[PDB]
């Protein structure tokens, strides 16, 4: 707020012998209206009341640069140049202790986001909203953008515990991706070769499906391995806790990275939080049944196999799907709109 | 019981799937070429402009209001409460409007419509405080169909995809968008929040990005935008094809006043300004500010002085309030850049 | 014709459109002779519109009017 | 030796052999209201022992 | 120098941190109060009676990272080599890589900063810098 008015205006009473008759207007006296009058800080007009002449202060554009809707224009242009970029170039990022509003949105909108302990992503704070929903409902920002929010609602891709590690994630990130569009595939040598053998073999009976795609330890005579398809301790998972009948991720087959997809099979349960704003919502647990397609798969799905995409990558998908859930709520929730996205992607 | 239970237009019209519901099969085909009478022929066409009956040289008789009301009178009209059958004229042609998803997230409101006869996309924004039936999922004995207030101003998650499918939809007609913007700001609680509100306001600016042709933003009377809603729909995103305009009466922060108050009007503030302005605080300051007081007068003053100025908080408060909010104005937005003119509606 | 014009609105002036302005017709001088010479017309015009641009929301602009005119 | 360039800064000067070379303790010189926190070793010299020289400069450095 | 019988004074200043990286600041004393003018330069040109930078200004901001429980900007380069280099050795479990680098050789940052025009500026300074 315009400081210079702070110190110095004075209150257009209705009756200034009595200030709780309410006020009209706000002015300045006359030393201190011949100040920033001059000055294209404020807009007023001169005006006779109750006698005296003052300079009715009618908008206060403000002097000081910096503290206007400026502000929230920077933001979206620095929102819509990144969205075209990340369709166009790698963006990668780590929400340290807190990102809030225009901060929040654009890693958000970055979408491949890295949360510490500690921290909340949110936009506007719990003090605010608690107040206008008339009780402290909530007692701290983790409560609403924490991962106890954002992980569980798959609004987090991963998650970190310090910044370090998060420096560790991004670089550990990049070695999957090509510098630039003028660059090759390049290769490497894995220690896990490439024409060997895979010794584990999926099965009707229920698996993790990470070792189906990483390999797995032998489960009698340690330490021996049964290998899986892609090379041992390549592969980079994101997403990893929502909606679990898909899984997606980057890994190397033979040192070259890739993206990968592979499907748990036993019925998973996700957990829907209770909403302790909203008196009847209780944390319902749901059963999402393995190899399908929900609202929540098609999303999440899509944007994976979409980055790989707009990064040029070659795909080697293990695809495992039997059909979109009928029941009337999820079909309700809209699968068949993001079914028909991902045929775009 | 009934395929309609999953796909009738009992569900897909109640979420948003279906844009139009029809009773029968020839008025279908003519729901279907209805739509298309706002449509260019190719893209490499214009859109096709008519010669409206509703005159383009009239002024707008409906003004939005302060009492909640149904979008579509201040886009399309209504009747005149006095003098019937005559018509309190909207923004767009009389009857021209052609609403879709019309039953599902009605805190906004989105449709085409003619302008003087030129075929537009538009999004408004319902006033009153919408009641969004979920139903209840008969497979799960659980569920019941809560009946949730879904405040109006607000993006939520239903509304924001709504409104990003009815943009994202009108975008790829070629088609001017006019959004009559009044919304307070994204709901920042658990459940929208964890339902994923925050998504797709990223999207849009995608979404947004793609348009080719004039966008005209227009915020009502008694409508206000602020944080969120600005920011992601900021002519940044595409400076190339954007322009906007602003009422006298819509505002602009990244954060409303009540928000704003709260950091800078606190007791300093308050008593600083009663200290400037306030006469029995003078009064009082004169005698407080006085040395060799007995101590009979000192404390009683030291009294004076709590109970005075606890005592004179609320009008100072009123005070407050006013002065920050004029900070956020559209006289200062043209100014500082955020809007290009301000229009009366 | 630019000689004469840009040396009576030497001032009032932004620098930046006008070090682009003036380049070029230095260069207009220095590609002087050839047999296919034409003033860059839409060159000059355009970069003082990258600065509108910017600008131009304000009306901030009538030193800048006399110069983009 | 511009050493009022440190005024902001508490060096104690140290009588020694080599005697070129003043070699200075720093501790950052605050206000009463605070207590120092750098605390840095200083070697200041004076270089003065009569291509050759370049090399004599480098050489006796390390030396020195 | 040789011929010219030009006595110029040169007031080097030397820079090195964790690390055998041995920056030089080199300039020339230029004129009224003297100028080091040599590239861009850490703290290209100043006077030359420049009040010696006291520590506990980034100790400070260090201070109210933690507190945010997060990492201190400047500090970052150093903790980008660390898990950089942490990186190359773990890595090469995983598969045949180049033999990492020394770390000074892992990486080099110079500042990037927006002139008047909102145009990109190269420089290479102290930590501690932000405006």
């Amino acid at each position: 707020l315009a400081e210079e008015i702070r110190h110095m205006f004075h209150v257009a009473w209705v009756d200034p012998e009595d200030p709780y008759k309410g006020y009209r207007y706000l002015y300045l006296t006359p030393q201190d209206y011949k100040r920033v009058s001059a000055l294209n800080s404020v807009h007023c007009e001169h005006v006779e009341d109750e006698g005296e002449s003052r300079y009715k202060i009618t908008d206060i554009i403000g002097k000081e640069e910096g503290i206007g809707p400026e502000n929230l224009r920077g933001s979206g242009m620095i929102a819509g140049e990144s969205s075209l970029a990340y369709n166009e170039i790698i963006t990668i990022s780590l929400v340290t202790c807190r990102a809030i509003g225009i901060g929040a949105y654009l890693v958000r909108l970055g979408q491949r986001t890295i949360q510490v302990e500690n921290s909340h992503l949110i936009l506007t704070g719990a003090g605010a909203l608690n107040k206008v929903l008339g009780r402290e409902v909530y007692t701290s920002n983790n409560q609403l953008g924490g991962i106890q929010i954002m992980h569980n609602n798959g609004v987090t891709h991963c998650t970190v515990c310090d910044d370090f590690e998060g420096v560790f994630t991004v670089l550990h990130w990049l070695s999957y991706m090509p510098k630039s569009v003028h660059s090759s595939v390049p290769l490497l040598n894995s220690k896990d070769p490439i024409d060997r053998i895979i010794e584990f073999v999926p099965t009707k009976t229920p698996y993790d499906p990470r070792w189906m795609l990483a390999g797995r330890p032998h489960p009698t005579q340690k330490g021996q391995w049964l290998s899986g398809f892609f090379d041992y301790g390549s592969f980079s998972e994101i997403m990893q806790p929502w909606a679990q009948t898909v899984v997606v991720g980057r890994a190397r087959l033979g040192g070259i990275p890739v993206g990968v997809v592979a499907v748990e099979t036993r019925t998973v349960e996700l957990s829907i939080p209770a909403d302790p704003a909203n008196l009847d919502s209780e944390a319902k647990i749901i059963q999402q049944a393995g190899q399908v397609w929900f609202p929540d798969s098609a999303f999440k799905t899509y944007q994976a196999i979409k980055d790989f995409n707009r990064e040029g990558l070659p795909l080697m998908v293990f695809a495992n799907w039997r059909g979109f859930s009928g029941g009337m709520k999820d079909m309700y929730d809209q699968v068949l709109k993001f079914g028909a996205y991902i045929v775009d992607g | 019981t009934s395929n309609n239970q999953l796909g009738g237009i009992q569900i897909m019209h109640n979420n948003g799937v279906t844009h139009c519901t029809v009773c029968d099969d020839f008025e279908g085909v003519f729901t279907v070429l209805h739509w298309l009478s706002y449509m260019p022929k190719s893209v490499h066409s214009s859109v096709p402009l008519l010669n409206s009956k509703d005159p383009i040289d009239r002024i707008i008789e409906f003004v939005p209001t302060k009492t909640p009301y149904d979008p579509r009178w201040m886009l399309a009209g209504r009747p005149h409460p006095t003098q019937k059958g005559q018509w309190l004229s909207g923004f767009f042609d009389y009857g021209s409007f052609s609403e879709i998803m019309q039953p599902w997230a009605q805190t906004v409101v989105v449709g085409r419509a003619r302008l003087g006869g030129i075929p537009v996309g538009v999004v408004a924004v319902e006033t009153r405080t919408v009641e969004l039936s979920i139903p209840a999922d008969p497979a799960n004995l659980d569920s019941e169909a809560k009946i949730i207030q879904q405040a109006g101003q607000v993006w939520f998650p239903d509304s924001a995809f709504k409104t990003y499918q009815a943009i994202k939809d009108f975008n790829r007609e070629g088609l001017p968008l006019m959004v009559f913007a009044n919304w307070r700001g994204f709901s920042g609680g658990m459940k929208d929040m964890y339902d994923q509100v925050l998504k797709f306001g990223a999207y849009i600016v995608d979404g947004l990005r793609e348009c080719c042709q004039p966008v005209l933003v227009y915020i009502p009377p008694q409508a206000e935008l602020r944080g969120g809603s600005w920011v992601v729909i900021d002519s940044s995103i595409n400076p190339r094809h954007m322009e906007m305009y602003a009422d006298r009466e819509s505002r602009g922060s990244v954060l409303e006043p009540e928000g704003t108050v709260e950091i800078k009007f606190r007791r300093k503030d308050l008593v600083k300004t009663m200290r400037r302005v306030d006469p029995v605080y003078i009064h009082l300051a004169e005698r407080l500010g006085t040395p060799e007081l007995s101590t009979a007068e000192r404390k009683e003053l030291e009294n004076k002085l709590k109970e005075r100025e606890e005592f004179l908080i609320p009008i100072y408060h009123q005070v407050a309030v006013q002065f920050a909010d004029l900070h956020d104005t559209p006289g200062r937005m043209q100014e500082k850049g955020v809007i290009s003119d301000i229009l009366d509606w | 014709e630019l000689q004469d014009i840009m040396t009576s609105v030497s001032g009032r002036i932004p620098p930046n459109v006008e070090k682009s302005i003036k380049k070029e017709m230095a260069q207009y001088a220095s590609n002087i002779t050839s047999v296919l010479c034409q003033f860059p017309s839409q060159q000059i015009a355009n970069i003082l519109d990258s600065h509108a641009a910017t600008l131009n929301r304000k009306s901030e602009r009538e030193v800048f009017f006399m110069n983009t005119q | 030796l511009e050493l009022n360039r440190m005024r902001n800064f508490d060096l104690t000067a140290i009588p020694c052999a080599n005697h070129k070379m003043h070699l200075y303790l720093g501790a950052a010189k605050v206000e009463v209201g605070t207590e120092v926190t750098d605390y840095r070793f200083f070697v200041r010299a004076i270089i003065r022992h009569s291509e050759a020289s370049f090399e004599y400069l480098q050489n006796e450095g390390e030396r020195l | 120098l040789t011929p010219t019988g030009k006595a110029i004074p040169i007031r080097l200043f030397l820079t090195n941190e964790s690390g055998y990286y041995l920056d030089i600041s080199l300039y020339k004393e230029v004129t009224a109060q003297i100028m080091f003018q040599a590239k861009q330069g850490p703290l290209h040109g100043m006077l030359i009676n420049t009040p010696y930078v006291t520590k506990d200004l980034l100790q400070s901001k260090r201070f109210q990272a933690q507190s945010l429980g997060t990492t201190y900007i400047y500090d970052i380069p150093e903790m980008f080599r660390q898990s950089l280099i942490k990186l190359w050795e773990s890595m090469s479990t995983q598969a045949f890589l180049p033999s990492p680098p020394l770390p000074s050789d892992m990486l080099t940052y110079t500042e990037l900063v927006l002139d008047d025009q909102g145009q990109l500026v190269h420089m290479n300074r102290l930590p501690g810098g932000n405006e």
